[PDB]
């Protein structure tokens, strides 16, 4: 799935058939930013910046729902968690990253008060969200899901850093610096940072994608989808090119979305968490609640606090 | 020694009869434990109300005179020693901080303004009675002509002394001193200390020592700001937990979420409250130790949760509803 200015498209990776496998999603007008997937429902998410708005669609477009309205200008990016049906969005206008409950609509702000939040992604076995700020000096941060531990993995060596990839076979984060041109890879704990070798003409990438042997990405400047090996590189391949203003590349699999975690428990879902599961390492998991509630005497169970949140206004 | 007043014919209770040479006596009320100095030992020790719970709280060269602020937990005395101080501390005696250093010969009569929070108290050789704050920035001589002034006490608006060469009781405004009167005629003896009976409500504060001795598995001083546990001063001891629980104080005693236990084995702190005895002492588990739920958010009350497992909370532990 690659998402650019006139339209969402989503392509085989096999070099020969060149068909759209997802009904093409565009506007107009339209801005299309931010992509994301789920393999149980066989919907994608995404979000559209002209219409300030983000929506939910299947892939065969039957059905085009509204996600969020309020308070939302500039979502840049979107992370789901399969497991807890919990979908991450950052706005860069107020610089914060909110989570909403799907089940529900419910929302809530998590990492909140940054600089210019660019990426997002949530791993729901490791329990860690990852966010990429390339507000100078640039850092790559680490988080719970809920939030709670915020830490720089990387802060050393970052222009601008645009998008973030995890690879769930070998659990590492590949990122993508648009300042250096060069796509770095680091341990979950930022710990075995190796560059990838140099990319052929690789002037400002923006997007990335883990699939296989091969890691695409996006150029404004090229305006492709090339694929390199990813290994080092090399065999530079465009597998399409002339898309205007390409951006995110967010990838497809059934079997990346799949497996269990602090929540899918028979009899505990969301960990019998009343809104939110939020798991976090070690196979263990924090509730959450919305804006207006807030986690009880015990923190199953979640209640209203309007003394300290009062109802949020429309408008 | 005490004696009760309405008790007829009361014979003096003997009490920590082994100490030497000693004048002071303070008796904390909030906790209802005895503050007697031992002045031949050199250390100011706490007793319990009968006086079981012997601890030294403090050792100083010359102890004299003491003073108890239960409210603010601190415990005042002064030091007969060369160059005399005002030595105050907690009632634990955290922090041995003189607030007095300077012009002071022989200290007697510590006397505290609760109202005013203020610091009174009287020199026979400098025959001065001498107001400070309790940190002891300000020092003001209340009053200049006194005749060996010894004891002193405060109450009201009116601070009470008493002078050896007269052998009588004198009272005087306790802002100024300007109605320095008589209160009594020559007394036979010489009158040593006076203080004051608040038959009414005195110095009222709740004491942390309370709830499970404060946290503590030896004796407990309601000092500033929580409880301060006390140990043994006869065994060697040394403050578990946040010091709170006194050990062998033999060392090697693991840190982080390995909390020691009593007997000095230290099991971890998420073994520690597992309904069972993970260490010799089931201090792992103890009461006070596992005073009230405050479990994590990680942990229910989900590893073994509602899985036939009796490994998680109580309220999961076999209750598997899926099943
Ligand atoms: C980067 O993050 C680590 C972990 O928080 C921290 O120890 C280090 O000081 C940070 N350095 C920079 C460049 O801020
Ligand atoms: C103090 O002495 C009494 C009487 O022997 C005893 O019951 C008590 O446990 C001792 N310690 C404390 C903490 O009160």
């Amino acid at each position: 799935i690659f998402s650019s200015q006139v339209a969402i498209r989503g392509i085989p990776f096999t070099l020969s058939t060149q068909e759209d496998v997802m009904v093409p999603v565009s506007g107009n007008p339209s801005f299309f930013v931010g992509i994301d997937f789920d393999a149980q429902d066989s919907t994608i998410f995404f979000s559209d910046m002209s219409k300030h708005m983000i929506f939910k669609q299947k892939i065969d477009g039957t059905g085009r729902e509204i996600l969020a309205a309020n308070r939302v200008e500039n979502v840049e990016s979107l992370a789901f968690d399969w497991i807890s049906k919990n979908l991450y969005w950052t706005d860069s206008h107020y610089k914060s990253i909110s989570v909403m409950r799907l089940a529900d609509k419910t929302r809530r702000t998590v990492v909140q008060y940054l600089n210019n939040p660019r990426s997002v992604v949530v791993h729901p076995f490791a329990g860690y969200l990852f966010f990429t700020d390339w507000f100078r000096p640039a850092k790559i941060m680490r988080a719970w899901s809920d939030g709670s531990h915020l830490l720089p993995v990387i802060n050393t060596t970052l222009g601008w850093p645009n998008g973030l990839a995890i690879d769930w076979a070998a659990s590492r984060l590949y990122w993508v610096d648009a300042y250096f041109d060069k796509i770095e890879h680091s341990t979950f704990d930022g710990l075995d940072r190796r560059r990838l070798g140099h990319i052929e003409q690789m002037t400002h990438p923006f997007g990335l994608a883990i699939f296989g042997e091969h890691l695409f990405f996006t150029d404004w400047r090229l305006g492709a989808i090339i694929r390199v090996r990813k290994a080092d590189g090399g065999e530079m391949t465009v597998i399409r090119s002339g898309i205007a203003y390409i951006l995110h590349l967010k990838s497809y699999d059934v079997n990346i979305q799949t497996g269990s975690n602090a929540c899918n428990q028979p009899t505990h879902p969301n960990g019998d968490c009343s809104h939110f599961c939020f798991p976090v390492p070690n196979f263990q998991r924090v509730c959450g609640c919305p804006y207006g509630m807030r986690l009880a005497s015990n923190h199953l169970t979640c209640e209203g606090d309007p003394t300290n949140e009062p109802p949020t206004e429309q408008c | 020694s005490y004696a009760t007043l309405s008790s007829g014919i009361h014979t003096p209770t003997v009490i920590a009869s082994g100490i030497g040479t000693a004048d002071g006596i303070a008796f904390d009320w909030i906790t209802r434990r005895i503050y007697y100095s031992d002045y031949l030992n050199q250390m100011i020790n706490s007793m319990a109300e009968d006086g079981s719970n012997r601890t030294v709280i403090a050792r100083v060269p010359k102890p004299r005179a003491i003073v108890l602020d239960p409210c603010q937990g601190y415990l005042y005395w002064a030091d007969w020693d060369t160059h005399a101080k005002i030595e105050r501390a907690t009632l634990g005696g955290n922090f041995r901080v003189p607030i007095v250093n300077s012009s002071l010969v022989m200290p007697s009569g510590l006397t505290l303004d609760y109202e005013e929070d203020l610091l009174y108290w009287v020199d026979a050789s400098l025959q001065r009675i001498e107001r400070s704050t309790l940190t002891g920035v300000d020092r003001e001589v209340i009053v200049n002509a006194a005749v060996h002034a010894f004891g002193l006490t405060l109450y009201g608006q009116y601070i009470y002394w008493t002078d050896l060469y007269t052998q009588r009781i004198y009272r005087a405004n306790k802002y100024d001193g300007s109605g320095q009167i008589a209160m009594t005629t020559n007394l036979l003896s010489q009158p040593r200390g006076i203080n004051t009976v608040v038959k009414n409500q005195k110095q009222q504060c709740n004491n942390p020592c309370e709830q499970f001795n404060g946290g503590c598995s030896h004796i407990c001083a309601p000092g500033p700001n929580g409880a301060e546990c006390q140990c043994p001063h006869e065994g060697n001891w040394y403050l578990a937990n946040n010091r709170k629980h006194c050990i062998v104080d033999n060392g090697e005693r693991c840190g982080a979420s390995s909390f020691t236990c009593s007997n000095g084995r230290c099991i971890s702190e998420e073994w520690k409250c597992d309904n069972d005895n993970d260490c010799g002492d089931g201090s792992d588990e103890m009461e006070s130790v596992c005073a009230l739920h405050t479990c994590s958010p990680t942990a229910f009350t989900y590893s073994y949760r509602c899985d036939y497992y009796n490994d998680c909370g109580d309220g999961s532990d076999e209750a598997g509803c899926l099943f």
